[PDB]
RNA sequence: GGUGGGCACUCUAAGGAGACUGCCGGUGACAAACCGGAGGAAGGUGGGGAUGACGUCAAGUCAUCAUGGCCCUUACGGCCAGGGCUACACACGUGCUACAAUGGUCGGUACAAAGGGUUGCCAAGCCGCGAGGUGGAGCUAAUCCCAUAAAACCGAUCGUAGUCCGGAUCGCAGUCUGCAACUCGACUGCGUGAAGUCGGAAUCGCUAGUAAUCGUGAAUCAGAAUGUCACGGUGAAUACGUU
């Protein structure tokens, strides 16, 4: 019984990733336990944009972070664990607990 | 009846006007010597007026405050200190606005040369 | 047994559950009058019961989170009548004649820059 | 005001010049520029000339003023007057 | 505006009297989005009329807002050259809301204890028409009238 | 955002940086109640003689492209304007344009 | 929901359907389109935001940065300590608090959204009227903390008096951070307690969750918001019309 967590900037490749792991998860037959999507974490930046007095001309900025939850049951293969290249590529935070 | 205390009103209501007791105090005093905050003060009896000159009389009122303010101010424009130095002038000393809005310490407009 | 619904209005939601019963009516495990203290909930909120003259013969369970208390009257108005309509679909036309079916649509408009609530703006003197 | 924590507050050069002044009486005035010292009540009686920004004003210290700062008997803006 | 498109939202709130020409007095008496205080010194003002007039106070409310509807008002007009004002008939509709303005502007300031008896005091003077606002209609009615040369 | 600035900036950071525990020792010397005056006194004087130019409230945090003072967002190390080129060039990461 | 448990619901977040003048009646050059109706959660670009054409004002910025020239080289380049940008006979712009009874206090009581936190949040108990102090749990955060929303409702009181309104100014003593609160911080305790009775000429914003009113959070930041940005609670009146 161990949980995983996710975290990226963009929901494609967390998604990507949560697929990704959903399959190797299953595929060696381990009972694997549906995602949880955590509330994402949005914050927000209103910024000048003249170099010189003009205060009412400002620009709104988003960075969205995305948490995804996954847990197993009945742990028999680990192979994830040496298939950490795999799982995250350029972009996905994973944390492992519990194993 | 104190120095002309008005009736007609709640105890502490009327405590306030004694020129150095708040309402806070007032009730410290009202409640030191029990007697109803809310009675009025025609119908106290003059058994718990003399304790009230007593609390009264403990601390300060009137006279013995103008005394220790005007003593107090009067240390400060001899001394040569800033603070009493601007208290000297009518400028507030507490380091407010001078360039606009000093108006409570600067009365009216007094317009320039007119 | 027993009928659901749900009622959302002006950032509040509210499930309700209608069985037979004799009306206890219990908003969050609270009779409905120790709820609304003082206001024109009461009636606003038994207005979908009452017109269908039907008001002890389904017990109200629900319980209500978010918004505001005239917030919380509306969502339960919307969800008891949802639930009720799960029970007796032949008066839909009845609902929406009376207009309580529809549900509400208008939310806080958000801040502007350059300006201080949704719409007001300063003074601008011309000079 | 300071938190009682720390009573007084003096830059120690200013302290190790006036602690000499304590063994021999008052002799001479103390050239200073910390406007931040606080007076403590065992100098009074000397001449202490605080820097204002252009040049130290002298000032004599006596035991009615001791809780006060340094430079707050020196000013430094003139206002000579409008008119 | 120029499109005359704008809808008109229909209020009707009547908590427990369920009448609609209350609702829209609350509506007036409201300030600042205070619903329950005008909800408290409405019902005062009409208990206080209760417990004086014997007659129910729906009627008595009814009866003074129509002693204080006006029927014709006193408009200005720029003719090009002079200030001119005219006589108009009031629309049926802004009748209602000129008299619920009347009223309430007028009790809001009669210096006694509240306006529970304010109002109280005002819809027993307007019942009949001795109040302050029954005499401002007549003169706005007697502007109208010297003014009728106009007419048009 | 002169040369001198940006040089003499980097000086406080070094000296801040130096000594980072003389300045925790000192303050729990002195904020401990149960310390007594003669072990307060010494700590004052310490504290004293110190050079001043090693204190957090003497930090100015700048752009570390230009050293703008003013218009700074510590979650980025940018100014004002530079994060707005950053951003437009897609350099930063996770950040878009929001409306909402 | 304290536990077993459930996948019912809400909720969270990904993928999708829905509204396209689609159908009916009338008009219209039997065109475009217009006026009502059904269904519909929403009906006529549903509501809001981002998106700013060719160009104009030799508009603003050489002080964010870059840059053609011109300028100083014992200084127009550097280092340090104090003072000033917070001064003050006056005038102007932009706000906050008020001038009270659709309220001021007292007691208990009800419901939100959004967000920040490991050089951080900083709880419990205990000590202080208080600002605060020891203490250390838990939290790398849908879990722990910031942190109890207020206006609203009820009950008692004040009775329109410059007042149980209003809070500037001022005196005394404090608390917190910072090496250091005099010039020149913010809050706390006691007391004094001002102008202010809704404001001329003139002038401003706003068409529906809008105006009005009540509270909450973030950035900058050792400390310093009546400013800026953002989030919700309650919740109007009016539009005959285009001279
Ligand atoms: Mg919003
Ligand atoms: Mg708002
Ligand atoms: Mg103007
Ligand atoms: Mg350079
Ligand atoms: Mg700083
Ligand atoms: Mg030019
Ligand atoms: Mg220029
Ligand atoms: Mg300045
Ligand atoms: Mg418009």
């Amino acid at each position: 019984q161990i949980r995983i967590r996710l975290k990226a900037f963009d929901h494609r490749l967390i998604d990507q990733s949560t697929q990704e792991i959903v399959e190797t998860a299953k595929r060696t037959g381990a009972q694997v336990r549906g995602p949880i999507p955590l509330p994402t974490r949005k914050e927000r930046f209103t910024v000048l944009i003249s170099p010189h007095v003009n205060k009412d001309a400002r620009d709104q900025y988003e960075i969205r972070t995305h948490k995804r939850v996954l847990d197993i049951v009945q742990p028999t293969d680990k192979t994830v664990d040496a298939l950490m290249k795999l799982d995250l590529a350029a972009g996905v935070e994973v944390q492992i607990s519990l194993g | 009846a104190g120095v002309n205390i008005p009736d007609n009103k709640h105890t502490v209501i009327s405590l306030t006007y004694i020129y150095g007791v708040g309402r806070t105090t007032a009730q410290s005093i009202c409640a030191a010597t029990g007697v109803n905050p809310a009675a009025k003060i025609k119908d106290l009896s003059d058994e718990q007026i003399d304790q009230l000159r007593n609390e009264v009389a403990k601390i300060t009122t009137e006279g013995d405050l103008r005394r220790e303010i005007n003593m107090n101010i009067k240390r400060l424009m001899d001394l040569g200190c800033y603070r009493g130095l601007r208290h000297r002038r009518g400028l507030p000393v507490r380091g407010q606005r001078t360039k606009t809005n000093a108006r409570t310490r600067k009365g009216p407009r007094k317009p320039i040369r007119k | 047994t027993q009928n659901y619904g749900t009622g959302r209005r002006k950032t509040a939601t509210a499930r309700v559950f209608l069985r037979p019963g004799t009306g206890k009516i219990s908003i969050n495990n609270r009779g409905l009058d120790q709820f609304f203290g003082r206001e024109t909930a009461r009636m606003v909120v038994r207005q979908p019961l009452e017109l269908t003259e039907t008001v002890e013969k389904f017990d109200i369970f629900v319980t209500v989170v978010g918004g505001g208390v005239s917030g919380q009257a509306g969502a339960i108005r919307h969800g008891i009548t949802r639930a009720l309509i799960e029970y007796d679909e032949t008066l839909r036309s009845s609902l929406r004649k009376a207009g309580y079916v529809t549900r509400d649509a208008r939310e806080v408009e958000r801040k502007k820059v350059g300006l201080r609530k949704a719409r007001k703006r300063p003074q601008y003197s011309k000079r | 005001p300071r938190s009682l924590k720390k009573g007084p507050f003096i830059d120690l050069h200013l302290l190790k010049k006036v602690e000499v002044a304590v063994e021999k009486n008052d002799r001479k005035p103390i050239k200073t520029w910390s406007r931040r010292s606080m007076i403590l009540p065992h100098m009074v009686g000397l001449t202490i000339a605080v820097h204002n920004g252009r040049q130290h004003v002298p000032v004599l210290v006596n035991e009615d003023m001791v809780g006060h700062k340094l430079g707050e008997f020196a000013a430094t803006r003139t206002y000579r007057g409008h008119a | 505006p120029r499109r005359r498109v704008a809808a008109k939202r229909e209020v009707l709130a009547d908590p427990k009297y369920g009448s609609q020409i209350l609702a829209k007095f609350m509506n007036h008496v409201m300030e600042s989005g205070k619903k329950a205080v005008a909800e408290r010194i409405v019902y005062g003002a009409l208990d206080k009329v209760k417990e004086r007039g014997k007659a129910d106070p729906l009627e008595t409310f009814e009866k003074a807002l129509d002693a204080i509807a006006p029927l014709v008002e006193v408009k200005s007009r720029r003719v090009g050259g002079a200030t001119y004002q005219v006589p108009v008939e009031v629309r049926p509709s802004r009748r209602n809301a000129l008299a619920m303005r009347w009223l309430v502007d007028f009790a809001r300031k009669r210096g006694e204890k509240s306006m529970a008896l304010r109002l109280a005091g005002e819809l027993l003077d307007a019942a009949e028409g001795k109040g302050a606002a029954v005499k401002k209609r007549e003169d706005v009615h007697r502007m109208a009238e010297a003014n009728k040369a106009f007419s048009h | 955002a002169k040369e001198s600035m940006k040089n003499r900036e980097l000086k406080r950071q070094l000296t801040v940086a130096k000594y980072a525990k003389k300045r925790a020792e000192l303050k729990a010397i002195i904020a401990n109640p149960n310390s007594s005056a003669e072990e307060r006194w010494n700590a004052q004087v310490a504290l004293q003689k110190q050079p001043r130019d090693a204190s957090a409230s003497r930090l100015r945090n700048r752009c570390r492209l230009t050293g703008r003072p003013h218009g700074f967002y510590r979650k980025f190390g940018l100014s004002r304007n530079k994060l707005r080129e950053a951003a437009m060039r897609g350099d930063v990461p996770g950040l878009v344009k929001a409306s909402w």
